[PDB]
RNA sequence: GGGGGGAUGUCCGGGUCGCCCUGGGCACCUCUCCCGGCAGCCUUCGCGGGCAGCCGUAGUCCCGGUUCAUACGUCGCCGCAAUCGCGAGGGGACCAACGGGUAACCGUUCCUCCAAGCGGUCGCCGGCGAGCACCACCCCAGCCCCGCGCCGCCCCCA
């Protein structure tokens, strides 16, 4: 995915799915987002299938379910990186109360 | 574009038969909400410290050490120990 | 005039599997003895996989689909040849044409002869062995003894008789010796010299008298990877001696004939080759396959025996299953057909100067009919007829609402496994008639319920059927040449109204004036199969009209005292210039009694009759064809139909549309300019040159241009005897155009058939040819 | 169809079958059919057919 | 709750804005793909107008020709649909009026 | 290149000189005659003049054009005199934006000619026979022979020795071989730039390439390995020539500008060399 | 997009009451020049300039509804060094989401522990075996595929 970034054809390559392959791909997604460390390169691919698989979620509720479970972990999502920083300032002038 | 800009730092080692090669590489050297653009770099003239300013406003200094995790040295396979540099000193920058 | 436009009428493709022009070409006269070559009779037959055998006319530019014959269930079509005798010379040097015989392979063991007379399958003839897969006449030098030669699956070359109008078995020339090959590929390098491409990689070279075997050629290994036998797809001859086949790596391959082995080989597509074409001089190859692409190589200079590919390019959308080329009354043209369902046809002489030509998918009758009383539509094909009833109007909408508007009403089933050829339906919709080339059936209705009115007198099937408005009289062209007629009764009952048939009478159509050797010579008795048929608003008068631009009309005396007399003023109402294509009468009564029946034939001749005085009506002879619009004069559109308005006619040909003013009368595409039989020429990106300008006087002053080549007294008493009209083409795939109700208004369903992938058979790919 | 035959467990009693195509048209093979069908499609794989659906 | 309501209503203008350039395309009679009901679609999308260069081999651009304008808005016409020609039209003035199944 | 004035073979220089912008003139010289600086002027063509090439000796001349060419044939035969140096012209239309050509003369006479040429459409059309579908008011139909296989610009195209390998480079760094013999295609894939030029050697022995990060690699036939190799700079460089795909509105048009100076260190402990 | 106009249709004070208008709402066709590009043709080496310019929208006689893709040189085995992954099976949370059921609750997906075992990447100053041959011809059995006949079952009427 960095490389269908960086070369670039993940549009391309995301394009032309049906239902059970962005049914795979956002699976691998919303297990995918939790990790930090690549969290930006899947929320790419995120943003890109909202822009590409929004219209039928009604046609098929399977996937709107799995839009669905996309947020069903996005909203705890927010409080971890929300408890980041929470914790993020726990450090930082525990740090300074040392000098 | 500017959140997704990707700002690598690498250090590098050379051979005497002209050969880069990595040591390190630091995909966050200046990094505030989003990531900073680094704005400059200088050599120490007289030791291996290098020093960089970025858009978070503090300069880091940069200095290689050997890599020895507890007390295990990691030596290349052909003997010599691993060199790797870190941001040895931070100073932030009072703005007006 | 409110429109509905409709796309849920999923009328289905097939694949052409056929493309065979009548003669491969003509030998070129000069323009004195055009007048000895007016009267050959050039057309192309086409098959396709729902066993749809069609004839069109060229018409050197023109390409009228002529006639359709479908095939019943679970038969297709594969092959077709032509068989042409020499011309014939009578006593007096008068010219018989060579009769020109259909045949055709249904995927059997059998080969069946076809009758386009009588409108169906003349005779077959089959052998006790495989399936043939490949079929086709030997040459000419003998004169009055040609044969047929098949080869099939096991690999036995079996041979046909043709002469005496026979279709016979004679014998087996060879079998492959192994039992693991097939014959997939025939042609005739000789008269005695028949060289097949066949499925363990080989083209084997037999002669024909003692069945003997000449020689074998190799093809290796697709070195594509697996699939080691490589499938020999097409043999095509060079008439100097030479041998062409294409094969199944998409390379193409050329052989020395006189020792057979080959000079060269050409990397030209990507999956396999289909079918192969040469200039009937020899001078151009084509070669089209499955990566819906193909391809033209010229000799090269210099180096005999030595080809190269000129170019490639994707004219269809599917695969190119078949093709045929013709050279001949200076038309040079080939004509492909694939899966598509979209015949391409392009310049062979002027290749790469003009532009191709795509001919309509969609077969020349339109196949949609409308009850506008009731509102309903009708659309038939294999072996059901569908019906949707609108249920509203346009104003009442004038978006969540259509879908419930429109509504899939009924679909009924013929029995057995014949086709419905055409269809009728009284303009209360309560009296439905379909014709197949079995039997002919009669199904009322009552708002559903379905009942089948059996048909007494028939057996034989009809090529055309028209119910009259009236309800009282059902017409139809038998057996295509045959017209043929039965009252029907519709009497009352406390259940309601029920109908029974008469016996049909047959009204005799009138005896034409044409020379013996036009008779005897070209395909005979032929177009005297009609084409169209039309009864008079009131149904007092009948009008037929064939293939031949004959029109014999009839007048329906009443005293049941009614029966239908022939009209005298018929002798007067001369031929048509060309095959009338639409042809109605007016719906807006005359005043004198007389009918005003609108004709359109195929070179878009617009007139007007007064058939009761065997003329033209006034209106027509003051607007004349120099007086018709550009925009109709122009359109390379044979006029599908028409609708009528008040003092307006809404013509329609496929991607066409116009609406004229009958009442008033009249005041890019280039005329002069001579062409093939396809397309306009090439104006902005042509691969040859358009400016060649020769510079003489070394200042560059001076230049040269190097061409490339190888009634006024009538108008007068027209105007002493004394606008409205609207052009589109913003609705490219009409299928239909039928008038509801519920210069007047009314409204009128436009229903197209625009092609997709889903429509479209898949397209398979191996690893290398994965298509961008 | 053709009415099946009845035997005896020796003799094949048979009604004699030739009544489908009266003049219309030969019935196709549909097994060689499927052969040439094959014979094209060698080894490859086809397209996901449409877009999306189930 | 500020930030998440902040982008519900962004992208709420933004559509609105793009549905009034489409539905004001539409009154002009361009024919677009646009809601007829009075709830949102779930697809937030719009039939934008079609752009008239096209993209060719390797990167040069051609506009669009009218051939391959109409193919494309044949494509983007629907099931049925009822299109209503004007005598404006017939005489050559005005457009028609269409009315698409709500697709 | 060198003809025979009466009897001596000597160097004839072909100036093309702009008259107008649009337009140009081609202008013959001697030694004697470059000397005195007047010449024997043989062709004005008003179609935005690109080049012009000849064949060995004098009897071919070509000219591009932007989308013409201009053919120039010696009308008489031997040359006695020097004064009667005149070319018979035609100017005719390629289907294409011409970017370069090359052409292989069909020979101890000069019997034809073979002319490859390549557009920035990725194209090459090849030309069997000019010289006899030219000779003979009226002429025959003449049609090129088409190959497309780049995407970009086709930037050098020329002709392997005995003439049966059209061989070619351009933008998309890929060093092309149109087989002519069969429809196949042969290709040194993956060279550092872009291909800006091809040339042959004497022999059908050894290729050289220019490539456009300043470099240049002298192979031999079948072995394509670095037999000979320089490379230079490689510095960013305002294109006096500007560029070969800048003439069909790319979606991005490459423009010669330098938007930033170089970045460069001088090595210590060997100051003889310096990374860029 | 603006600035503006001529004209279409429209409501609220309205007017002798009609041509419509002013005051508010206005959407459109048109014209106007200033926005962005695109071309050509002269100019100058170029830098630049000039000239008469088109387009920012919709359906065609046909028809560009096109043309376009990146190499051989050798493979297999298993060993070392760094590095990552999957996990059979056995355990926890019941967080969240969904679908049913008011609900209880169920189920599904998910989060996580332990892990049999298993691969994958680069560097091997690793080793080992072998190169047409993963072939030609032929034959016999075999997986798939597809074709028809025979049964087995279920049918219904009987």
């Amino acid at each position: 995915l960095t490389a269908l970034r960086h070369r670039s054809a993940l549009r391309e390559a995301l394009q032309g799915r049906d239902e059970l392959s962005v049914i795979n791909i956002l699976r691998w997604a919303g297990k995918y987002v939790a990790d930090p460390r690549y969290r930006s390169i899947c929320v790419d691919v995120a943003f890109h299938l909202i822009d590409l698989y929004a219209e039928h979620v009604g046609g098929s509720a399977e996937l709107a379910t799995q839009f669905q479970q996309l947020l069903a972990k996005v909203n705890r999502e927010v409080e971890k990186a929300e408890l980041a920083i929470v914790t993020g300032g726990m450090v930082e002038s525990l740090m300074m109360s040392v000098e | 574009c500017k959140e997704r800009r990707e700002i690598y730092l690498k250090f590098w080692e050379v051979g005497a038969d002209q050969s880069l090669e990595l040591v390190t590489r630091i995909n966050d050297a200046h990094y505030t909400k989003q990531t900073e653009s680094i704005f400059d770099l200088a050599s120490d003239p007289t030791s291996a410290r290098f020093a960089t300013i970025g858009n978070d406003g503090m300069v880091r200094f940069w200095s290689p050490k050997l890599r020895k995790r507890d007390g295990l040295m990691a030596t290349r396979p052909d003997g010599q120990p691993l060199r790797s540099w870190s941001c040895s000193r931070v100073v932030p920058l009072p703005v007006h | 005039m409110d429109i509905h436009r409709c796309r849920f009428v999923r009328y289905p493709a097939s694949a052409i599997n056929a493309v065979a022009f009548t003669h491969s070409a003509l030998p070129v006269v000069s323009s004195s003895k055009k007048y000895l070559q007016k009267n050959i009779q050039v057309r192309l037959a086409i098959g396709r996989a729902n066993g749809d055998i069609e004839i069109w006319n060229p018409l050197n530019g023109g390409w009228y689909q002529e006639v359709i014959i479908p095939g019943g269930k679970d038969r297709s079509v594969d092959g077709l040849v032509w068989v042409t005798d020499p011309d014939e010379e009578m006593a007096d040097g008068k010219i018989i044409h060579g009769k020109s015989r259909l045949f055709s392979i249904g995927y059997t063991t059998t080969i069946t002869e076809w009758d386009l007379e009588k409108a169906r399958a003349k005779k077959h003839a089959s052998g006790q062995h495989g399936e043939i897969w490949c079929f086709g006449v030997q040459p000419l030098p003998a004169a009055q003894n040609r044969k047929l030669v098949a080869g099939t699956v096991d690999g036995n070359l079996v041979l046909y008789s043709i002469e005496d109008g026979d279709l016979k078995f004679q014998k087996t020339l060879t079998r492959t010796p192994s039992k693991k090959t097939k014959f997939v590929s025939i042609a005739f390098q000789s008269h005695n010299i028949v060289i097949v491409g066949c499925s363990n990689s080989t083209i084997c070279a037999y002669d024909v008298r003692t069945g003997t075997m000449l020689r074998q050629m190799t093809l290796g290994t697709d070195l594509t990877g697996g699939s080691k036998n490589i499938i020999v797809w097409a043999v095509k001859c060079l008439p100097n001696g030479d041998i062409v086949s294409g094969d199944s790596t998409g390379q193409v391959c050329i052989w020395d004939g006189k020792t057979y082995t080959q000079a060269q080989r050409i990397q030209s597509h990507t999956q396999d080759v289909l079918c192969l074409s040469v200039s009937a001089d020899g001078s151009k190859i084509i070669s089209g396959g499955m990566d819906r692409r193909t391809a033209v190589y010229e000799p090269m200079a210099g180096q005999s025996g030595r080809w190269s590919k000129v170019f490639h390019r994707r004219y269809h959308q599917h695969d190119v299953k078949a093709m045929a080329s013709f050279e001949g009354k200076g038309m040079s043209v080939v004509v492909s057909g694939g899966s598509d369902a979209s015949p391409i046809v392009l310049p062979l002489r002027a290749l790469g100067k003009e532009f191709h030509r795509t001919l309509p998918h969609l077969p020349q009758h339109p196949t949609v009919l409308s009850a506008p009383k009731a509102r309903y539509i009708l659309s038939w094909w294999e072996n059901e007829i569908r019906i949707w009833h609108l249920l509203n109007s346009a104003q009442q909408f004038l978006p969540l609402n259509l879908r419930k508007n429109r509504k899939f009403l009924a679909q009924v089933l013929i029995k057995g496994a014949s086709h419905i050829t055409s269809a009728s339906i009284s303009e209360d919709g309560t009296l439905l008639a379909a014709s197949t080339p079995t039997d002919v059936k009669v199904f009322h209705l009552d708002p559903l319920y379905i009942k089948k009115v059996n048909m007494t007198g028939t057996g034989l099937g009809a090529t055309r059927v028209q119910i009259s408005p009236d309800k009282r009289w059902i017409c139809w062209a038998e057996e295509g040449s045959k017209v043929m007629i039965s009252r029907v009764h519709a009497t009352e009952s406390a259940d309601g109204i029920s109908y029974t048939v008469s016996v049909p009478h047959k009204l005799h159509r009138l005896r034409r004036q044409i020379p013996k050797h036009i008779l005897l010579g070209g395909l005979g008795s032929y177009d005297r199969n009609v084409s169209q048929i039309a009864f008079s608003a009131d149904s007092r008068m009948l009008s037929v009209a064939d293939l031949a631009g004959y029109i014999d009309t009839w007048v329906l005396r009443g005293p049941a005292g009614e029966r239908w007399a022939r009209n005298p003023k018929a002798a007067m109402i001369p031929k048509l210039s060309a095959a009338p294509v639409v042809l109605s009468f007016s719906p807006t009564p005359r005043d004198d009694g007389d009918y005003d029946l609108l004709v359109v034939t195929t070179l878009k001749q617009l007139l007007i009759f007064n058939p009761l005085r065997g003329m033209l009506s006034e209106w027509s002879r003051r607007n004349t064809y120099p007086k018709l619009p550009e925009p109709f004069r122009d359109t390379r559109d044979q006029v599908k139909g028409i609708v009528w308005q008040g003092q307006r006619a809404w013509f329609y040909g496929v991607a066409s549309l116009f609406m004229f003013d009958l009442s008033q009368d009249f005041s890019k595409r280039k005329r002069g300019a001579h062409e093939s039989g396809a397309g306009s020429k090439i104006e902005k990106h042509s691969l040859v040159p358009q400016r060649i300008r020769a510079a003489s006087a070394p200042d560059g002053t001076k230049w040269e241009d190097i061409e490339m080549v190888d009634g006024s007294e009538l108008q007068r008493l027209r105007e002493e005897n004394r606008a409205k009209w609207w052009h589109t083409y913003q609705f490219r795939p009409i299928m239909g155009i039928v008038p509801i109700e519920g210069i007047p208004p009314l409204e009128v369903a436009l229903i197209e058939r625009p092609l997709s992938e889903d429509d479209l058979p898949e397209r398979y790919f191996a690893e290398g040819e994965w298509e961008r | 169809k053709n009415p099946k035959d009845k035997r005896v467990g020796s003799t094949a009693y048979r009604v004699v079958s030739n009544g489908g195509d009266p003049r219309l048209a030969p019935k196709a093979k549909k097994q060689s059919l499927n052969l040439k069908q094959a014979l094209l499609r060698r080894d490859r794989v086809a397209k996901p057919r449409g877009g999306f659906f189930v | 709750e500020a930030v998440r309501l902040k982008g519900v209503i962004a992208e709420a203008a933004n559509y609105a804005k793009r549905a009034r350039r489409a539905l004001a395309d539409s009154a002009k009679g361009k024919a677009m793909t646009v809601h007829m009901s009075a709830e949102l679609p779930l697809g937030l999308k719009t039939d934008n107008k079609i752009s008239t260069e096209r993209v060719r081999s390797g990167g040069e651009i051609v506009a669009r020709s009218s051939r391959q304008i109409g193919h494309f808005i044949s494509k983007r016409r629907g099931i049925y649909s009822i299109h209503r020609i004007s005598e404006e039209m017939l005489l050559g003035a005005a457009g028609p009026t269409v009315v698409q199944e709500a697709r | 290149d060198a003809i025979e004035v009466a009897g001596k073979v000597d160097d004839v220089l072909l100036t093309l000189n702009r008259l107008t912008k649009s337009s140009a003139q081609i202008i013959a010289y001697n030694s004697k005659m470059l000397a005195t600086k007047t010449g024997k002027l043989l062709h004005t063509y008003d179609e935005s003049p690109q080049s012009l090439r000849s064949v060995a000796g004098g009897r071919a001349i070509v000219a591009a054009a932007k989308e013409a060419l201009h053919i120039g044939i010696l009308k008489t035969k031997k040359l006695a005199s020097w004064e009667e140096l005149a070319y018979r012209f035609v100017s005719f239309d390629v289907p294409d934006i011409i970017s370069t050509f090359d052409i292989r003369p069909i020979i101890a006479e000069l019997q034809d000619i073979d002319v490859a040429v390549g557009g920035a459409r990725g194209a090459i059309y090849v030309y069997s026979n000019l010289l006899a579908h030219l000779h003979t008011l009226r002429v025959g139909t003449i049609q090129p022979r088409k190959y497309h296989w780049h995407r970009r610009a086709v930037h050098s195209v020329k002709w392997s020795g005995d003439g049966n390998y059209l061989i070619s480079g351009g933008y998309e760094t890929v060093l092309v071989l149109w087989q002519l013999d069969t429809g196949r295609v042969d290709f040194l894939p993956h060279l550092s730039a872009a291909i800006e030029n091809i040339v042959v050697s004497p022999k059908g022995s050894a290729y050289a390439l220019h490539l456009d990060d300043n470099s240049a690699m002298v192979l031999s036939t079948a072995e394509m390995k670095p037999s000979m190799y320089v490379s230079g700079i490689q510095s960013l460089v305002l294109g006096d020539r500007p560029s070969k795909d800048a003439l069909v509105r790319r979606v991005w048009r490459p423009i010669d500008e330098i938007a930033s100076p170089l970045v460069a260190t001088i090595s210590p402990q060997n100051p003889s060399h310096m990374f860029l």
